[PDB]
RNA sequence: AGAACCUUACCAAAUCUUGACAUCCUUUGACAACUCUAGAGAUAGAGCCUUCCCCUUCGGGGGACAAAGUGACAGGUGGUG
RNA sequence: UAAGUUGGGCACUCUAAGUUGACUGCCGGUGACAAACCGGAGGAAGGUGGGGAUGACGUCAAAUCAUCAUGCCCCUUAUGAUUUGGGCUACACACGUGCUACAAUGGACAAUACAAAGGGCAGCGAAACCGCGAGGUCAAGCAAAUCCCAUAAAGUUGUUCUCAGUUCGGAUUGUAGUCUGCAACUCGACUACAUGAAGCUGGAAUCGCUAGUAAUCGUAGAUCAGCAUGCUACGGUGAAUACGU
C-alpha cells in the first residue's frame, strides 16, 4: 500500500523483535503457542493497557516482560495476583513462565497507551476533538520530537467515512534513524469500528 | 494545430509584416531587403515568422539583434493594422530550409556523376 | 512399394522412405539401427542385394498395412455402438484425459 | 493411473455378491465412482449417480472401450448450443 | 625466479591469475584454451595485455579458475595479468589507467524484477 | 461454510490425506504456507509486527 | 549517448565484422553464427578467388546510401556509422530473406554482388535513392 | 501459491433441528482403539473399551466428556466496501 | 591422490563483521566573482557508480463485510448444518496472457566445458542392478561450505538431413506400462509404439528492451500425498540503436 507501519521497517536494524525464541525448523509450534499468550494479554489489556510484550525463550525457560500502564496492582500489594496469572500462563501454554514486570516509561509518551486511551474515550461519547487536544497537548508539555494521531471511520455518530490527522513538529518517516513507536486500536459504540494509528518520534 | 483560418491568418500578416519590416524600420541602421514566411498555432497566440538576408555570419546577427529592438514597433503597428482579438507573440528565425534545400541540390552531382 | 506397404520416394534414404507411409516410423531409430543395419547410407536408393537382407525380418513384426486402420475403426465402431460416454465427447474433440475446450476453432471441428 | 490392480470400494462388492449368488438383478442404486470394468459385473445393471439422479445402464458383453465410472457426461448438454 | 599474483572478479567470475616466467602462455587448469572456451578465438584480447602492456615481452601464465562463464573466466584472466604487470613495477600503473583494461567492470547480471517472464520483457499494454 | 470447515478440516477423515493445512488463528483456505501453518495475509501481517525474528526485507 | 563500442576481433585486419558477429549472433547463440560467417568468409575468398577484404570492402562501399527520411517525409544527411550499420543490417537481412541451400552460399553470394555493384542490394540503394527524392518536394 | 473426493459457495439424495461447531448450568467425567450389522456413505445398534490421568486431609475442582434436559444460542461463502 | 581423499598452511579465491574509500573532494576553464556548469587529474566508483524496499498531499463512492473484525436487515425445525456424485474447467465462440513450431544461424546423431542460489530427517536417495523408457528394486552420506537433490543447455569436436508441409513441426487419438493418491474417467503427471492437421514469420493495428541490456538457453525453490506452458530466485552467450522534441 501507499503507507505501510514503519515499525515493520525499523525491527531488524534499530529494534529487536516483538517475539524472540531460539531458531529452528519447528517455527510453527513456538508461534502457534506464542499466539495463545498474545490472545491471553488481553485479560491483563483490559484494566492495565499494557503497550506490548517481548518474549524471550530460554533453554527449557519462558521470559517475558509487560509494559503496564502503571504497576502498582499489577505486582500486586505485595504479590497478590502475579502467581496466580503465572499459574494460568502455565496452564495455558502447557509450561511454565518466568513473568519480569517493568512499568512503561514514566511519561504517556508511548504510543499503544494514548492509543488505546483515546480509543476508550471515544467509546466513553467523549468528542474526538478535544481528546486529540488534550493528547497533543500533553505530548509536547512531556517533551516529543513528532507525535500524529490518525483517526478514521463514522466519527461522531455519522455515515461517511472521514479521516483526520493532527501532528506537531519534525516527523520523519521516510528517514529511517528515527525510531518510532507505531500503534493501533479500535474503538466504536453503536457504530462498526473507528480505527486509529497514534505515531510517536521520540529520539533520532 | 492548424486550421484554414490560421493560414489566412499568416498569409494576411505576411502581406503586412513584409510591408511593415521594409517601409517602416528606419531606426536599425542595418536594414535588409528580406524575403518572409509566416506560421501560427490553432489559437492564433503564437506566431513564427521566417526569412532570409544578405551578408555575412556578422551582418546577419547585426540585423537580428536589430530585429529584437524593433519587436515592438513591429507588434504595435501590426496589431494597429488586422482586426485579429490577440496579438501572437513574434519571434525571427532564419529559413533554413533555403541552406538545407541548396544541400539537399548537393548530392544530385553524386548520382549524375557515377552513372557517366 | 517394392520393399512393402504402399509406394515409397525413389532415390532416398531409407530412414525417410520407412516413415513416409503407415510402418516403423522413425521414433524407433535407434532400436532398428541397434537390432538391423540398413540405414541412410546416402541420401540416394542404394538398395543392393546386402540391402534388405534382414532389415524386412527386424521390421517383420510391425505389420502395418491396416492394422492400425482396422484397430481404430473396431476402436470407432465400439465407439458409437456401445454408449458413448466417450463419444459424446469425441465429436467435441475432447480426449479421454481431457481438453477443456475453449478455443474451438475449425480444424477438429465444422 | 493403475495401482493395488483393479479399484473398488469393497462395499458396492458385498451388494453385487449378494445380489449374484441367486438369479441376477437388473436393478443396483449405487454411486459408481471408484470402481473399475471387470469381469464379475456382467449379466448385471448399475445406476450411476452422475450428479442430479442415477440412471440406470445395462452392462454388455464388451467393457474393454467402456467404464462404469460415468456413462453421460454429467455437463447436461456439456454447456453448449449444440 | 619470482612468481607473481593477481585475480579477475567479473561476471560472478573469479579466475586466480599466477604469472611465471616462460615463453608466453596459458594452462586454464592445466589445460589449454582453445578447447576449454568454446569458440574462444578472441585471445587477441587476452594477448593484448602482451601487445600494449611491458613492451612485448610475453609471460607464461598459471591460471585456477572456477566460477562464472567461460567469456567471463577469459575476461577475468585480464584483470589478474593487468594486476601482476601492476605490482611488477609502479611504472605502468598510470599507462595501464590510460590503456583502458585496468578499472574493474562492475557490470554483472543484476536481479530480477517482478513483470518480467521467461523473456526479461515488461509487461503489455491494454490495447483494443 | 467456513463456520463448519474450521471444524470438518478438525473431525475425522475417511482417510491418510483428506485435509488441507488452514490458517490457524485466520480461517483463509487458499495461499497457505505449511511452514507456519498461516496464509498469506497472516504472514504479512505478523512480519509486519515484527513476531517473527527473521530478518527484514531488502536484504538483497 | 555511449555506444559502448567492441574494440577486438578474431580476424583483426577488420572492425566491421565485431559488428557481423553481433547482428548474426540471433536466438542468444554465439557460436554457430561466428562458424557461419566464417564459412561465408572461406566461400567468398575461394569463388572468384581474391582476399574477402577487397570484395567486402566493396560492398561496404558501394551499397552506402546517401538519401534516406526522418506526415512529411524529408531526405537527411547520414552520419557514417549510422550508414555503415544500416549496409550491414541490409547486408543481413539479404542474407536471411535470400533462403538459399548452403549455411553461406547466400551470404557469400550476396558480398560477391554488392562489390560488383548490381543485384537486389544496388536495387534497394536505388530504391531509398528514388524514395528520398521524391520527398524533396517538402525541402521548400 | 494446486478443483478427482476433502476440496466449494450449487444441485440431487440419505438427513438433524440449542442443530456441524463452541461457551455458559447440572446429572459427570482422561477424550473410545478395533470388529459385526442396516445403510451409496452419513449415521445408527451393539460386541468391545473411553476410562481421577493432577492436586485428593477421603468431597470437590479442573480436565476431557459417554449421552441427556435447559434459556441464551451458535450459524450464515445471506445481504450491504 | 581417479579425484584436495590424505599429512601441511590460510598463500589466492571464497567465506561473515569492523574500517578506508566516490563524498565535489582537488585542479583548469565557464558562470554575477556566488551557487552552479564543462573538462580534466587522482581515482574501481565524476558528477548522486549500478540494483532493490522505503509511494507526499491526495484522486478513483477503485477492491476486499469472501483473511479478520465490523453497525444494521433477514432465515434461525431454515437463509444453520453431517455424509456420497459432480462443479466453478462445458463450446457455434470471442477475448488477453503464456507455451510450441513454421527451420537448414536450423533439425537428428555421437565425444566434450563453464554457474550460483535454495531445501533437506525421515526428507534429500551415493553408487549399482533391472526395464522399451517412464520408472521398479536395493543401497552411501547429511540436522549440513563434508552428503544429496544435480547435469548445467546452448556452446567446443565430427557427421547426417539439402529447402519439401521438410529427419521442421507435435495438434489430434488409439495401444501397453510408471510415480502418488483406497480412487487418475468430467479429473494429475510421465513413458514405449503408431498416427502426422495447420503453421513456410503473419495484413491495418500492435507490445517489450538503453548494457551485462534485450534476445536466447539452462538451474533451483515454493505451490504438492502426486500434478506449473503460471510465479519467484539463480546462472550462460550476449549486440547496434538515442542526431534530435
Amino acid at each position: 500500500g501507499q503507507k505501510i507501519n514503519p515499525i515493520g521497517l525499523r525491527v531488524g536494524i534499530i529494534r529487536d523483535w516483538e517475539a524472540k525464541w531460539y531458531a529452528e525448523k519447528d517455527f510453527a509450534s513456538l508461534l502457534h503457542e506464542d499466539l495463545k499468550i498474545r490472545k491471553f494479554i488481553d485479560n491483563e489489556l483490559k484494566e492495565a493497557s499494557v503497550s506490548h510484550v517481548e518474549i524471550e525463550r530460554a533453554a527449557n525457560r519462558i521470559n517475558i516482560a509487560i509494559h503496564t500502564g502503571k504497576p502498582g496492582m499489577v505486582i500486586g500489594k505485595g504479590g497478590s495476583e502475579i502467581e496466580k496469572l503465572r499459574n494460568k500462563l502455565n496452564a495455558l501454554t502447557d509450561k511454565k513462565v518466568h513473568i519480569n514486570v517493568i512499568e512503561i516509561k514514566k511519561v504517556d509518551l508511548d504510543a499503544r497507551l494514548v492509543a488505546e486511551n483515546i480509543a476508550r474515550q471515544l467509546e466513553n461519547r467523549a468528542s474526538f476533538r478535544r481528546v486529540q487536544k488534550q493528547a497533543i497537548t500533553r505530548a509536547m508539555k512531556l517533551g516529543a520530537k513528532g507525535i500524529k494521531t490518525q483517526v478514521s471511520g463514522r466519527l461522531g455518530g455519522a455515515d461517511i467515512a472521514r479521516a483526520e490527522q493532527y501532528s506537531e513538529g519534525t516527523v520523519p518517516l521516510h528517514t529511517l534513524r528515527a525510531d518510532i513507536d507505531y500503534a493501533h486500536a479500535e474503538a466504536d459504540t453503536t457504530y462498526g469500528k473507528l480505527g486509529v494509528k497514534v505515531w510517536i518520534y521520540r529520539g533520532e | 494545430m492548424s486550421s484554414m483560418r490560421a493560414e489566412r491568418v499568416g498569409e494576411q500578416m505576411k502581406k503586412e509584416l513584409m510591408d511593415i519590416i521594409n517601409n517602416k524600420v528606419k531606426d536599425p541602421r542595418v536594414g535588409f531587403i528580406t524575403i518572409t514566411d509566416v506560421v501560427l498555432t490553432n489559437d492564433l497566440s503564437q506566431a513564427k515568422v521566417f526569412l532570409t538576408v544578405l551578408g555575412n555570419d556578422k551582418e546577419v546577427e547585426n540585423t537580428f539583434k536589430a530585429l529584437d529592438k524593433a519587436k515592438g514597433f513591429i507588434k504595435s503597428e501590426l496589431g494597429s493594422r488586422m482586426r485579429l482579438r490577440i496579438m501572437p507573440e513574434l519571434m525571427y528565425e532564419y529559413d533554413q530550409s533555403i541552406e538545407y534545400g541548396n544541400k539537399i541540390e548537393r548530392m544530385i552531382q553524386d548520382l549524375h556523376k557515377q552513372d557517366r | 512399394a517394392r520393399i512393402a506397404g504402399v509406394d515409397i520416394p525413389r532415390e532416398k534414404r531409407v530412414v525417410i522412405s520407412l516413415t513416409y507411409i503407415y510402418g516403423i516410423g522413425t521414433s524407433t531409430a535407434q532400436k532398428i539401427l541397434e537390432e538391423a543395419n540398413v540405414s541412410a547410407d546416402t541420401r540416394v536408393k542404394d538398395l543392393t542385394d546386402d540391402e534388405l537382407g534382414r532389415i524386412r525380418e527386424v521390421v517383420d513384426g510391425y505389420k502395418v498395412e491396416g492394422d492400425l486402420r482396422r484397430e481404430t475403426n473396431l476402436n470407432i465402431k465400439r465407439l458409437m455402438e456401445i454408449s458413448s460416454y466417450r463419444g459424446i465427447r469425441h465429436r467435441r474433440g475432447l480426449p479421454v484425459r481431457g481438453q477443456k475446450t475453449k478455443n474451438n476453432a475449425r480444424t477438429r471441428k465444422g | 493411473s493403475i495401482k493395488k490392480g483393479p479399484f473398488v470400494d469393497e462395499h458396492l462388492m458385498k451388494k453385487v455378491e449378494a445380489q449374484e449368488g441367486s438369479e441376477k438383478k437388473q436393478v443396483i442404486k449405487t454411486w459408481s465412482r471408484r470402481s473399475t470394468i471387470f469381469p464379475n459385473f456382467i449379466g448385471h445393471t448399475f445406476a450411476v449417480y452422475d450428479g442430479r439422479k442415477h440412471v440406470p445402464v445395462y452392462v454388455t458383453e464388451d467393457m474393454v472401450g467402456h467404464k462404469l465410472g460415468e456413462f453421460a457426461p454429467t455437463r447436461t448438454f456439456k454447456g453448449h448450443v449444440a | 625466479q619470482v612468481e607473481y599474483r593477481g585475480t579477475g572478479r567479473r561476471k560472478n567470475s573469479v579466475a586466480r591469475v599466477r604469472l611465471v616466467p616462460g615463453e608466453g602462455n596459458i594452462t586454464v587448469n592445466n589445460r589449454d584454451v582453445r578447447e576449454y572456451l568454446p569458440f574462444e578465438s578472441l585471445i587477441l584480447d587476452l594477448n593484448q595485455p602482451f601487445d600494449v602492456t611491458e613492451t612485448k615481452g610475453n609471460y607464461d601464465v598459471l591460471v585456477n579458475v572456477h566460477g562464472g562463464g567461460f567469456t567471463g573466466q577469459a575476461q577475468a584472466i585480464r584483470h589478474g595479468i593487468a594486476r601482476a604487470l601492476l605490482e611488477a613495477d609502479p611504472e605502468y600503473r598510470g599507462s595501464l589507467k590510460r590503456a583502458g583494461l585496468l578499472t574493474r567492470d562492475p557490470r554483472m547480471k543484476e536481479r530480477k524484477k517482478p513483470g518480467l517472464k521467461a523473456a526479461r520483457r515488461s509487461p503489455q499494454f491494454s490495447k483494443r | 461454510a467456513k463456520t463448519s470447515m474450521v471444524a470438518k478440516q478438525q473431525k475425522k477423515q475417511k482417510y491418510a490425506v483428506r485435509e488441507y493445512t488452514r490458517c490457524e488463528r485466520c480461517g483463509r483456505p487458499h495461499s497457505v504456507y505449511r511452514k507456519f501453518k498461516l496464509c498469506r495475509i497472516c504472514f504479512r501481517e505478523l512480519a509486519y509486527k515484527g513476531q517473527i525474528p527473521g530478518v527484514r526485507k531488502a536484504s538483497w | 549517448v555511449p555506444k559502448r563500442d567492441v574494440l577486438p576481433d578474431p580476424i583483426h585486419n577488420s572492425k566491421l565484422v565485431t559488428k557481423l558477429i553481433n547482428k548474426i549472433m540471433l536466438d542468444g547463440k554465439r557460436g554457430t553464427a561466428q562458424r557461419i560467417l566464417y564459412s561465408a568468409f572461406d566461400l567468398v575468398e575461394q569463388r572468384s578467388g581474391r582476399d574477402a577484404l577487397e570484395v567486402f570492402e566493396e560492398a561496404i562501399n558501394n551499397i552506402m546510401p546517401v538519401l534516406e527520411v526522418k506526415n512529411y517525409q524529408v531526405p537527411v544527411e547520414v552520419r557514417p556509422e549510422r550508414r555503415t550499420t544500416l549496409g550491414l543490417r541490409w547486408l543481413v537481412n539479404y542474407a536471411r530473406l535470400r533462403g538459399e541451400k548452403t549455411m553461406e552460399d547466400r551470404l557469400a553470394n550476396e558480398i560477391l554482388d554488392a562489390a560488383n555493384n548490381t543485384g537486389g542490394a544496388v536495387k534497394k540503394r536505388e530504391d531509398t535513392h528514388k524514395m528520398a527524392e521524391a520527398n524533396k518536394a517538402f525541402a521548400h
